[PDB]
RNA sequence: GGCACCACCAGGCGUGGAGCCUGCGGCUUAAUUUGACUCAACACGGGGAAACUUACCAGGUCCAGACAUAGCAAGGAUUGACAGACUGAGAGCUCUUUCUUGAUUCUAUGGGUGGUGGUGCAUGGCCGUUCUUAGUUGGUUAAUUCCGUUAACGAACGAGACCUCAGCCUGCUAACUAGCUAUGCGGAGCCAUCCCUCCGCAGCUAGCUUCUUAGAGGGACUAUCGCCGUUUAGGCGACGGAAGUUUGAGGCAAUAACAGGUCUGUGAUGCCCUUAGAUGUUCUGGGCCGCACGCGCGCUACACUGAUGUAUUCAACGAGUAUAUAGCCUUGGCCGACAGGCCCGGGUAAUCUUGGGAAAUUUCAUCGUGAUGGGGAUAGAUCAUUGCAAUUGUUGGUCUUCAACGAGGAAUGCCUAGUAAGCGCGAGUCAUCAGCUCGCGUUGACUACGUCCCUGCC
């Protein structure tokens, strides 16, 4: 019964990292963004974004409560020791998954690459973000395979920052040639209130107040 | 009051425990406790290396990954209920509270 | 008799034993903190396990 | 060659050839042991063999 | 393939009463967690199930998840002889 | 024209020569599975394979062939099995035998499914490399770094900034899982006591935070001085300072590429092959270790600046259990020459292992220039431990055996300070096996502060 510190925090991070597999595999149409664990002292709160949150509750919450049921019986919670719930992600433009997901649709519909990268660029321009990316990479039109990038705006790509101001995904189209690789960066802005980017300005940017 | 209260808090990180043990030892000394804390333990490195390479070409270059478990102890007189009272405020995401009475 | 002489060799122990958690491969796999992931599948998921690299 | 696989041996309407109801009257007159083992019911016929009555459900084996 | 009366009826009174089954890849695990069925039974039996539409089937860590659908909600009613 | 110890210079330590370890080729083989071949393959696939892994070989099983269609079928579709035979086998695998079982199956067609099967020259992701270079007139800089010249100015990415670790703080915050100091008591010494010295124990009312920890901050900016420099940008020297070599070391890291590697990481994958006498899966056994030979990374040496046997005493990084009689790290006691065993326990951990009782080093003695008490390859006997299993020696011991090697040709590698080199420890792998890697500390230099001579790049 007593788990060390260790095996406690190394077990954390591997059911954070199972939990967020198997609701992408599962929420994948539902625009799932990411999932918010949060132990309560009663029960271990369990936060899903998305896009389509009343896809992931389904008909009078039976999806999401399915899902609670899988969670606890699955990850041996103790009943009622789990509570899945849904809520609304603020700016879609400004998440790198929702827009890599929303990519992944719009090319397993059909739609031509280059029309729906600019569209995803687009869309998060006017979102907000600072500067945005998409890269295409597969056989897009012929056999042998090659990479088309889709840049606008301003990017870093060095140090520490990036790990505060990029946010990023990497997906997946499964066609019939074959497989088509998503990577899209957003690039955020400085928000002094924490919401759209981070609260932190990038180093090498110096304000004077005038006199 | 009575009884011996140790309360071990643990994280991942820095500034959320920090700010847990500021709200601890902060109801405890408006409370009129006496606490002894917070108490920081040395903190724990948990280390991975592994070679980056998904196979075995290329220069063999090493990720070093690090986890760091921040150990803090708050050591109070008192008796359950004010611990409770005082450990029911929101504690934020990572923290691991853990409340273990004593003689 | 074939159900005991199918799976019939023991698996207390060795390579062929113990899986990777994500995709049960036996190859690289990273037993230390009770982690159980494979080398390749421990690099692709170390950030959402908590992992940080600082050095 | 390639081994042949064992197929179960088919004897039409075993039952018919298990109990000897006849002689008019009513006499059921079972014509091989039911097997003791209480799982094993009365209507578990104990088969026998050129010597040992061998139940099929489970194992239990007589010889002479 | 040949799975007893009882195993059967057993794997599909708990789906029924949950509405969702979990394994994990293990075909020699000798008994499901929960029914009392090894892990190969309830993963046959899931599978078969799912190729008449009678569950959602999703495979994510070595792990299966089934959800049954509203067609499953009436094969089970129906073969569990009570609602 | 520049730059760079993956270039040289001045050197240090080497490798290349020897024995052995390990990887690659070749040969042999039933198979000795295979990918990778200049940097950018070759202790690489975290690839230290007894079984599993395993992809290979010799065999044996099993269906884990959903679903749809058509048949066979309660007068039974089908299933399991005692004994004997068969079998490597206590696989009813098959056969004899005759019970048992009950629409789950079975037979045929489609359709699926699995595959460490092919294709990395179909792909994704990832990774390696170009290149961590600095890139996208002139001076200076680590730098497309600045200055300066000017039909360019103003920007952006990259560089730096940033982040982490380390270095400083007698300031701050705080410690019964860290200590110090004092007090009291006790022990020993001296001789008693006292004092003094060295110890042990106690006190959440003994204080405190120097030492330990870990948070917050501070702190260096080339700041000050001289000289040089267009008197700029910068450089050299000097004081002070913990720090003056953007303080040291990392992490991150542009554009554009390469038919670079990976389909054997992936329930990432298109296509192709196979799919029940299977390239699926499992079990047994073998192989991946095979040995005329070639090559690469290494370990151990060639000794007296040493070996051996005493005495002696300084680290750091990290790791650790399901408590079941007990699993992991093991303390203490006992038995045992060792190997190991037995018995009480502690620890899910700044609490117990662990103040981590590391070695090199130090000290004394022996040896005495002799392949010698250097070296320890090979080999015999034997005893223990891990394991289901130790043979093709897992490993660890005991006694014995006592090879080459006396510093290594032509070549060629790494390295500018707590660095090289030496020394040991920890972790990963792991039931057991570390001559390997990834870290750690201990001891601690020589030489240079340049150049384009070579090599490469721009
Ligand atoms: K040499
Ligand atoms: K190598
Ligand atoms: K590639
Ligand atoms: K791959
Ligand atoms: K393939
Ligand atoms: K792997
Ligand atoms: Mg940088
Ligand atoms: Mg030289
Ligand atoms: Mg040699
Ligand atoms: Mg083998
Ligand atoms: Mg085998
Ligand atoms: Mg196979
Ligand atoms: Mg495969
Ligand atoms: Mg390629
Ligand atoms: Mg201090
Ligand atoms: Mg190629
Ligand atoms: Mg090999
Ligand atoms: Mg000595
Ligand atoms: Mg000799
Ligand atoms: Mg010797
Ligand atoms: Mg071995
Ligand atoms: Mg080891
Ligand atoms: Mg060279
Ligand atoms: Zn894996
Ligand atoms: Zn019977």
């Amino acid at each position: 019964t007593q788990i060390s510190k260790k095996k406690k925090f190394v077990s954390d991070g591997v059911f954070y990292a199972e939990l967020n597999e198997m609701l992408t595999r599962e929420l994948a149409e539902d625009g799932y963004s990411g999932v918010e664990v949060r132990v309560t002292p009663m029960r271990t709160e369990i936060i899903i974004r998305a896009t389509r949150t009343q896809n992931v509750l389904g008909e009078k919450g039976r999806r999401i409560r399915e899902l609670t049921s899988v969670v606890q019986k699955r990850f041996n919670f103790p009943e009622n020791g789990v509570e899945l719930y849904a809520e609304k992600v603020v700016n879609r433009g400004l998440c790198a998954i929702a827009q890599a997901e929303s990519l992944r649709y719009k090319l397993l519909g059909g739609l031509a690459v280059r029309r729906a990268c600019y569209g995803v660029l687009r869309f998060v321009m006017e979102s907000g973000a600072k500067g945005c990316e998409v890269i295409v990479s597969g056989k897009l039109r012929a056999q042998r395979a090659k990479s088309m990038k889709f840049k606008d705006g301003y990017m870093i790509s060095s140090g520490q920052p990036v790990n505060e101001y990029i946010d990023a995904a990497v997906r997946h189209v499964l066609l019939r040639q074959g497989v088509l690789g998503i990577k899209v960066k957003i690039m955020l802005d400085w928000d002094p209130k924490g919401k759209l980017g981070p609260t932190t300005p990038l180093p090498d940017l110096v304000t004077i107040h005038p006199p | 009051v009575q009884h011996r209260i140790r309360i071990t808090l643990s994280s991942k990180s820095v500034k959320n425990l920090e700010k847990v043990c500021s709200d601890l030892v902060k109801g405890a000394k408006e409370k009129q406790l006496k606490v002894k804390g917070p108490v920081r333990m040395p903190t724990k490195v948990l280390n991975i290396t592994t070679r980056k390479s998904p196979c075995g070409e290329g220069t063999n270059t090493w990720d070093r990954f690090e986890m760091r478990v921040h150990k803090r102890v708050i050591d109070l007189v008192s008796s359950p209920d004010v611990v409770k009272q005082i450990t029911s405020i929101t504690i934020e995401p990572g923290v691991e509270v853990e409340v273990t009475i004593s003689d | 008799g074939h159900s005991n002489v199918w799976n019939s060799h023991p698996k207390n122990y060795g390579a062929g034993s113990r899986v990777c958690r994500v995709c049960g491969n036996s190859h690289g796999l990273i037993r230390k903190y009770g982690l159980m992931c494979c080398r390749q599948c421990f690099r692709s998921d170390a950030k959402d396990i908590g992992f940080i690299k600082y050095r | 060659p390639k081994k042949q696989k064992h197929k179960h041996k088919k004897v039409k309407l075993a039952v018919l050839q298990f109990y000897k109801v006849d002689d008019a009257t009513g006499k059921v007159t079972r014509l091989r042991k039911e097997c003791p083992n209480a799982d094993c019911g009365a209507g578990t016929f104990m088969a026998n063999h050129f010597d040992r009555h061998y139940c099929g459900k489970c194992g239990l084996t007589y010889v002479y | 393939m040949i799975i007893s009366k009882k195993n059967r009826n057993e794997i599909c009174k708990y789906l029924f009463q949950e509405g969702v089954l979990y394994a994990k890849k293990d075909y020699n695990l000798a008994k499901h967690p929960q029914i009392d069925v090894p892990n190969l039974q309830v993963i046959k039996l899931m599978q078969s199930f799912k190729s008449k539409e009678y569950v959602r089937e999703t495979f994510s860590w070595q792990h299966y998840y089934w959800y049954l659908t509203n067609d499953g909600i009436e094969f089970l009613r129906n073969f569990l002889n009570l609602p």
